[PDB]
RNA sequence: CGAUGUCGGCUCGUCGCAUCCUGGGGCUGAAGAAGGUCCCAAGGGUUGGGCUGUUCGCCCAUUAAAGCGGCACGCGAGCUG
RNA sequence: GAAUGCCGGCAUGAGUAACGAUAAAGAGGGUGAGAAUCCCUCUCGCCGUAAGCCCAAGGGUUCCUACGCAAUGGUCGUCAGCGUAGGGUUAGGCGGGACCUAAGGUGAAGCCGAAAGGCGUAGCCGAAGGGCAGCCGGUUAAUAUUCCGGCCCUUCCCGCAGGUGCGAUGGGGGGACGCUCUAGGCUAGGGGGACCGGAGCCAUGGACGAGCCCGGCCAGAAGCGCAGGGUGGGAGGUAGGCAAAUCCGCCUCCCAACAAGCUCUGCGUGGUGGGGAAGCCCGGGUGACAACCCCCCGAAGCCAGGGAGCCAAGAAAAGCCUCUAAGCACAACCUGCGGGAACCCGUACCGCAAACCGACACAGGUGGGCGGGUGCAAGAGCACUCAGGCGCGCGGGAGAACCCUCGCCAAGGAACUCUGCAAGUUGGCCCCGUAACUUCGGGAGAAGGGGUGCUCCCUGGGGUGAUGAGCCCCGGGGAGCCGCAGUGAACAGGCUCUGGCGACUGUUUACCAAAAACACAGCUCUCUGCGAACUCGUAAGAGGAGGUAUAGGGAGCGACGCUUGCCCGGUGCCGGAAGGUCAAGGGGAGGGGUGCAAGCCCCGAACCGAAGCCCCGGUGAACGGCGGCCGUAACUAUAACGGUCCUAAGGUAGCGAAAUUCCUUGUCGGGUAAGUUCCGACCUGCACGAAAAGCGUAACGACCGGAGCGCUGUCUCGGCGAGGGACCCGGUGAAAUUGAACUGGCCGUGAAGAUGCGGCCUACCCGUGGCAGGACGAAAAGACCCCGUGGAGCUUUACUGCAGCC
RNA sequence: GAGCUAGCCCUGGCCAGGGUGAAGCUGGGGUGAGACCCAGUGGAGGCCCGAACCGGUGGGGGAUGCAAACCCCUCGGAUGA
RNA sequence: GCGGGGUGGAGCAGCCUGGUAGCUCGUCGGGCUCAUAACCCGAAGGUCGUCGGUUCAAAUCCGGCCCCCGCAACCA
RNA sequence: CCGAGGGUAGGGCCCGUGACUGGGGCGAAGUCGUAACAAGGUAGCUGUACCGGAAGGUGCGGCUGGAU
RNA sequence: UGGGAGAGGGUGGUGGAAUUCCCGGAGUAGCGGUGAAAUGCGCAGAUACCGGGAGGAACGCCGAUGGCGAAGGCAGCCACCUGGUCCACCCGUGACGCUGAGGCGCGAAAGCGUGGGGAGCAAACCGGAUUAGAUACCCGGGUAGUCCACGCCCUAAACG
């Protein structure tokens, strides 16, 4: 059946997209924190 | 008056729909129409604030014109009565002779092809806007200003009117639609004549199906419910209300009285509604 | 109770005898026939249908007879539900 | 040494299940160390509204070639979407950007919020909507509307010429719109040809034929032709379109008006450039100077902003045109021509799938376009088949039980069972025919029947043409032939009678309930006078609604019909400037502490003092409620009548053993040979009853009852047959489970159901196909029950707070 | 976190084929005029039959599955909420 | 299994709070009437379901037995 | 070919009968009230509507076949 | 041809009296009602009185034993549209007449549908009285309805 992930690569990058982090006060942590914890990627892999 | 279908089909048999037999022109004036902005019944937080909306015909705003006062004295002809799928009145084409195109909602009676006006002296004939101290008690009239120069706003729906019963001081005093007696400014604007379309309210929808047309998405009874979403929710099988009847936010629905005391309108208002 | 699936039906039997029938008897208020009642006897047999989830029961048409109980109220790693 | 411990390693089950659609294979020839599995050929089968083709998501080199086969591939592998390497994606015109706006998002101004932040007009962003200039062929191993070839076009800059009051983010027009139905004329596509071109072909009885087989076009500026779309023209006035305006709007006047003119598209033609089959020779060559014509069918596509009807009344903005404003009129703009300039990103490949989403090369899910022929009434249905694409990445045998999926069955025909569950039967079209009841629509495909192929002959109407031939489409009447059977195959209702419930079409527990539940039009009550009520929010601000009592919120009921009785004492809601109570506060009789005192300081009575509560009324489609005992009639029986206690008032009409009835399978009637169910009745209704509506109701229902006909493998009662498994051989090879095990029966015993204890009995060692009685077999720390001063949801006249409102 | 799912908003797209035959309109009858009746035209509808599409009624299979909801047969809607 | 009840002939007070049985109807006698009902005047009838106890004293308070109507009988 | 008739399916009229049910007629001396006939003790009758154990009552309009 | 009488019919409009309610004033101990009372209303200020408003329905005197209509029925006043009818003159047509099974229309009240309206009155209903009882007559309340529009019903002691 139709399952939970439908790949789309506008969604991806508006949702989980480096300046929708920016944007918001939540969104930043998340960059501070992946940047502390040494992520080598801070933010998902989208083509565009 | 009211138009009646055979029962060829189940909703068919009772259906009815207006006649249109006033309406003279079919589409709108391409500069009086805006579109208008669907809601859905959601606020700009996105969220429901009146339920159950949503899923109606498309439609286009025509602007009306509820000053009148805006043009003193200059006379226009009727060019046209419209459908206005935005309220329950007909509404009448104006052609000013200053060549300016403005929307009134068209009065009962009202023809296409008669001159009307705006005025302290203008006559007293339908279609007409004078503000309220120049006109006769006893006289019948819609589109009423409640406060000068601040817009038509009392009796605007279809076959509704107000009335005038006398005089006091810069006020007047007049029955609205709804049987209230009410004293409004005498400077305020109002055109002579009752609303239009008063086969209105003899309209059957007929079906589930032509209330969804209008943007009216079913109404679940707070009784079917649970007790979780509201007061008359739950119990096993059916359950009689056993409470006082509530709205779905706990509030009683059958009396309780809802308008401020204090509102500083009440000095204006002579006697609480009718029927 | 770190689980022994719980009615009835279906299938498949097996066993007990306080025996429904068939076989052998005594007594009879046993003329004959047909019964009653008790004794011995578990080898075999013990039907099809209407009603009800039913077990049971009632009813129809029969029959030598349409027995009653045990087997985790036999049997869901056999089926039904 | 134990924690259903943790991490790892290795076992058992086991050479066991399985190897992923039952569309299917066989042989010959290659290659190679090795071949059912790779390559080639021939034969066979499978899809063909796809299992073919194009595109968009998403994927990200999977593409093409060479060289490989350890691992990956459910087997094999020489092969591969795998390993290594090399190569491959070319645009002014295709798509997106240097254009426009939609929801929405953002947000100068502004508003709000402890902080973070929340809003917000304009403006900006935002597309699969608007707008915008390229079509046909050739070429590569791999790209092409991109390279090349033919023909054609757009914008920008500059120049030359002619023309004009030029000039805009400002004004106006236009852009610009729905649903259903639909005319004319075209094209896409397809059918046929005795016509044109073409290798060949004559078989096995016949055919050298008007034989067979193959093909018969595509693109194309200007011009022209056919069909359509859009559009009146002149004048006078003018106060409106936030300045101006010659534009637009309004008034008046002359002219013409399903015309014409102007303009704009589609199709046709068109200089020109292309394409070009079968067949047999090795993707190509030939065919070939290939021919490239006529007739018919014909769109849902095009002319398209076409037409009509309807109500539920159907985006915006730019490009474009026109008006003018600063300006400026050596400028500027329009028109024609000419040269020059024209950037960034994508372009490989998969794309109903082995490359996307499902952990897998997973029988599932995935939007758009094309989707050929014939026959069956039509069609995207069904069967076969073209082009194209496949045989689904384990095979070979055997011919048991049993399982699945399928076929047939004597006599019977529901006897099966909770139940006709399941499976039969019926089955399309044409004609004849069709009941109760009804809201006059329906019920209706009611029911029930007859016809259905093929041949010859005669004839009627239409379309294209021409009015005729030809082709094509609706028909009618005679006479015949064949078979068991003519919608001969495939696709394609079993019917009726009668209850319950819900009016109806809809909706729902994604993944155990589709229903009688939810919704529904319709009915009633209630609130709301607009800065409405109500809802979200601390607020600002929104929704309500650019709505205004024929409107909006809340509640119950649930089409329609006929109706909806009595109770206001309790609770609720509504009214009620009296009276009682009532907080802060006002007041301060009168006391107190301290001080030498003036003074400072602390209590403090009566009285005035809101809402609320008390109190007086109203109110049921507000919460709700709607009696008991005793006696009585000239047969008995019963009780119209009466007595009396109590109530706020004692259940009205209608209905009733009911989706409600305990006793109960009540009793009677009907149906049956037989009826705990069913239908009709009665009424001592344990425990109906009138908008948590009462009683009915045509039509409807994958709802739940009861019955009959038809027909049946459901059954008496089973039999045979098909294929896929099971079995055997070669390949690959799991699983839960598992204290160890050398693991029998009985009768006992034992924590009370013993392979393991006692006694007796039986028993050579080890497997294979089978069956499920036991191992209190597996699975899941019982979801029932209890226990825990464990938890969570829900309720209220439990407690105590809070928001909100007063 | 609304790339699943539920609602709404904006903007696009899809619904083979056959059947039934409302209003209206035209003619005719009728009447003082009417209502109204008859035929033709017409093409309405949460209309009927049935693909696509959307569903998920009953049964069978599957149950360490092809699949953590699938497969076969059957069945609902299919111009509309 | 738990609640309430039994008192002139019928229907109900008194019981709680021990001493004192009451109200309507009915019945019986007398009137009015031609006569009956209605109506008017007067009168009779209970020893309190029983047995047992507490008390100086029991319808009254407490135990048991008979009876009478109710409410309950749930999880499997 | 027609054809008595037989068979199948669906209709129409009539007759008999049916748990139960509805009122009607009649029946020597039942129960309840007393509507009507005298102004019948509320003048009566009436068409309709609603209500009530029963006669009946009441509403609206009508009639006199009523007032004395 | 010319005249007359009339509540004949339909539409629109309009007048004053009375009742109820609301507002202001003034005023206090009862009002109301009956056979007599009670319910009810009233110190929360009623009744009675004056002023102001709103609203519905019916038209006093004229008014009659009268008038008109086919019948049901028709009554303030005005205007408009319209029917019947009598008289006159003796002008026109030339028996064109009467009746009328069916049909068609009209048809008091009550009643029904949809919407409006609603002062007074009032089925049902409640209460107070009467009474043995009183599901009545009397009293205090009161919902349909009585009114309008449209559409039904189609009855009568529709009688002379
Ligand atoms: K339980
Ligand atoms: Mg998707
Ligand atoms: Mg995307
Ligand atoms: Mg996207
Ligand atoms: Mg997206
Ligand atoms: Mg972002
Ligand atoms: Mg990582
Ligand atoms: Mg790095
Ligand atoms: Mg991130
Ligand atoms: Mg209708
Ligand atoms: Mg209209
Ligand atoms: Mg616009
Ligand atoms: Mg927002
Ligand atoms: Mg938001
Ligand atoms: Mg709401
Ligand atoms: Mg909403
Ligand atoms: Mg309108
Ligand atoms: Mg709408
Ligand atoms: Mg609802
Ligand atoms: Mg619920
Ligand atoms: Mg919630
Ligand atoms: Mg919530
Ligand atoms: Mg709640
Ligand atoms: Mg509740
Ligand atoms: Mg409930
Ligand atoms: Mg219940
Ligand atoms: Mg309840
Ligand atoms: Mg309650
Ligand atoms: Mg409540
Ligand atoms: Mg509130
Ligand atoms: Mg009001
Ligand atoms: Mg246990
Ligand atoms: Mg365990
Ligand atoms: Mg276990
Ligand atoms: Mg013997
Ligand atoms: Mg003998
Ligand atoms: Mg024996
Ligand atoms: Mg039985
Ligand atoms: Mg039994
Ligand atoms: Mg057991
Ligand atoms: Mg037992
Ligand atoms: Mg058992
Ligand atoms: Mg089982
Ligand atoms: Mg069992
Ligand atoms: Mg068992
Ligand atoms: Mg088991
Ligand atoms: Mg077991
Ligand atoms: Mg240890
Ligand atoms: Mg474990
Ligand atoms: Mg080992
Ligand atoms: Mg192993
Ligand atoms: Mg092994
Ligand atoms: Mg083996
Ligand atoms: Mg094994
Ligand atoms: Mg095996
Ligand atoms: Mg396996
Ligand atoms: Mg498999
Ligand atoms: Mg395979
Ligand atoms: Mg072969
Ligand atoms: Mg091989
Ligand atoms: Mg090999
Ligand atoms: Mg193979
Ligand atoms: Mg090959
Ligand atoms: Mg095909
Ligand atoms: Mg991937
Ligand atoms: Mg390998
Ligand atoms: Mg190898
Ligand atoms: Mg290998
Ligand atoms: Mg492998
Ligand atoms: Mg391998
Ligand atoms: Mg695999
Ligand atoms: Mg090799
Ligand atoms: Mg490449
Ligand atoms: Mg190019
Ligand atoms: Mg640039
Ligand atoms: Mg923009
Ligand atoms: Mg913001
Ligand atoms: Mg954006
Ligand atoms: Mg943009
Ligand atoms: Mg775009
Ligand atoms: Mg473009
Ligand atoms: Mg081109
Ligand atoms: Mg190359
Ligand atoms: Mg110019
Ligand atoms: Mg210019
Ligand atoms: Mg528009
Ligand atoms: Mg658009
Ligand atoms: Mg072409
Ligand atoms: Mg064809
Ligand atoms: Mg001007
Ligand atoms: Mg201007
Ligand atoms: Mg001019
Ligand atoms: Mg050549
Ligand atoms: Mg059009
Ligand atoms: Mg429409
Ligand atoms: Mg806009
Ligand atoms: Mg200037
Ligand atoms: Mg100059
Ligand atoms: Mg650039
Ligand atoms: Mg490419
Ligand atoms: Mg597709
Ligand atoms: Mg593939
Ligand atoms: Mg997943
Ligand atoms: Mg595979
Ligand atoms: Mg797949
Ligand atoms: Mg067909
Ligand atoms: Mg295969
Ligand atoms: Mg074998
Ligand atoms: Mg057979
Ligand atoms: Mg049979
Ligand atoms: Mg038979
Ligand atoms: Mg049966
Ligand atoms: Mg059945
Ligand atoms: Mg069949
Ligand atoms: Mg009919
Ligand atoms: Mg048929
Ligand atoms: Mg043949
Ligand atoms: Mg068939
Ligand atoms: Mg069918
Ligand atoms: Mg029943
Ligand atoms: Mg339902
Ligand atoms: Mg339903
Ligand atoms: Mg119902
Ligand atoms: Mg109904
Ligand atoms: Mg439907
Ligand atoms: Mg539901
Ligand atoms: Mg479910
Ligand atoms: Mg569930
Ligand atoms: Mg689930
Ligand atoms: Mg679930
Ligand atoms: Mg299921
Ligand atoms: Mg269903
Ligand atoms: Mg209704
Ligand atoms: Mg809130
Ligand atoms: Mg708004
Ligand atoms: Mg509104
Ligand atoms: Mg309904
Ligand atoms: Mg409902
Ligand atoms: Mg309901
Ligand atoms: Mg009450
Ligand atoms: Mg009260
Ligand atoms: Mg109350
Ligand atoms: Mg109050
Ligand atoms: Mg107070
Ligand atoms: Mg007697
Ligand atoms: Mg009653
Ligand atoms: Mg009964
Ligand atoms: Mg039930
Ligand atoms: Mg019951
Ligand atoms: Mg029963
Ligand atoms: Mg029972
Ligand atoms: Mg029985
Ligand atoms: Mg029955
Ligand atoms: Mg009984
Ligand atoms: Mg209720
Ligand atoms: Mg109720
Ligand atoms: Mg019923
Ligand atoms: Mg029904
Ligand atoms: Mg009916
Ligand atoms: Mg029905
Ligand atoms: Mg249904
Ligand atoms: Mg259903
Ligand atoms: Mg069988
Ligand atoms: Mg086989
Ligand atoms: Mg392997
Ligand atoms: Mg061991
Ligand atoms: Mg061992
Ligand atoms: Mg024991
Ligand atoms: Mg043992
Ligand atoms: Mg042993
Ligand atoms: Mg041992
Ligand atoms: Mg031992
Ligand atoms: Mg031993
Ligand atoms: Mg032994
Ligand atoms: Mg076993
Ligand atoms: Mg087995
Ligand atoms: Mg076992
Ligand atoms: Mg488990
Ligand atoms: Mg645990
Ligand atoms: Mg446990
Ligand atoms: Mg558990
Ligand atoms: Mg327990
Ligand atoms: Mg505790
Ligand atoms: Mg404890
Ligand atoms: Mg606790
Ligand atoms: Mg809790
Ligand atoms: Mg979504
Ligand atoms: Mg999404
Ligand atoms: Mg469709
Ligand atoms: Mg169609
Ligand atoms: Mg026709
Ligand atoms: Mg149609
Ligand atoms: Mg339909
Ligand atoms: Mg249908
Ligand atoms: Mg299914
Ligand atoms: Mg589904
Ligand atoms: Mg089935
Ligand atoms: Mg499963
Ligand atoms: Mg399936
Ligand atoms: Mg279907
Ligand atoms: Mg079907
Ligand atoms: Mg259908
Ligand atoms: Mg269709
Ligand atoms: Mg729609
Ligand atoms: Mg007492
Ligand atoms: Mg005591
Ligand atoms: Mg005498
Ligand atoms: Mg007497
Ligand atoms: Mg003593
Ligand atoms: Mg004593
Ligand atoms: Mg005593
Ligand atoms: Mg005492
Ligand atoms: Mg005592
Ligand atoms: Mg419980
Ligand atoms: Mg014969
Ligand atoms: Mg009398
Ligand atoms: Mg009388
Ligand atoms: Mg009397
Ligand atoms: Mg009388
Ligand atoms: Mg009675
Ligand atoms: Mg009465
Ligand atoms: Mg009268
Ligand atoms: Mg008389
Ligand atoms: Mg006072
Ligand atoms: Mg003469
Ligand atoms: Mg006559
Ligand atoms: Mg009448
Ligand atoms: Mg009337
Ligand atoms: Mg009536
Ligand atoms: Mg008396
Ligand atoms: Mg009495
Ligand atoms: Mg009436
Ligand atoms: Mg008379």
């Amino acid at each position: 059946m139709k399952r939970t992930w439908q790949p789309n690569r506008r969604k991806r990058a508006k949702t989980h997209g480096f300046r929708a982090r920016m944007r918001t006060p939540g969104g930043r942590k998340v960059l501070k924190r992946r940047r502390q914890k040494g992520r080598w990627r801070l933010t998902p892999a989208v083509r565009k | 008056a009211v138009k009646k279908f055979k029962p060829y089909t189940p909703s068919r048999r009772f259906m009815t729909v207006a006649d249109f037999s006033e309406i003279t022109k079919t589409e709108p004036e391409k500069s009086l129409v805006k579109p208008l902005k669907k809601t859905g019944g959601r606020n700009n937080q996105g969220r429901i604030t009146v339920r159950f909306r949503g899923g109606g015909h498309k439609r286009l705003y025509r602007i009306i014109d509820f000053k009148r006062w805006d043009k003193v004295g200059i006379p226009a002809k009727v060019a046209a009565i419209e459908y206005d799928p935005n309220r329950s009145a007909r509404i009448a084409l104006l052609h000013y002779v200053d060549g300016e195109k403005r929307y009134i909602i068209a009065p009962d009676g009202l023809q296409v092809g008669q001159q009307v006006v705006a005025g302290p002296d203008a006559p007293i004939q339908v279609g007409n806007a004078l503000p309220l101290r120049f006109i006769p008690v006893g006289t019948v009239v819609h589109a009423v200003e409640l406060e000068p120069k601040k817009g038509a706003k009392l009796a605007r729906a279809a076959g509704t009117s107000a009335q005038i019963q006398g005089r006091e001081g810069d006020y007047v005093i007049l029955r609205l639609p709804s049987g209230e007696l009410r004293k409004v400014h005498g400077e305020c604007y109002a055109t002579v004549g009752a609303v239009g379309n008063a086969d209105h309210k003899n309209i059957v929808l007929g079906k589930a199906g032509r209330s969804r047309w209008l943007g009216r998405r079913p109404h679940v009874r707070g009784a079917a419910m649970n007790p979780v979403d509201h007061p008359h929710g739950g119990g096993e099988g059916r359950a009689p209300r056993g409470r006082p009847p509530a709205s779905p936010w706990g509030w009683q629905t059958k009396g309780l009285k809802t308008r401020k005391r204090r509102k500083p309108s009440s000095r204006f208002i002579i006697a609480r509604r009718k029927k």
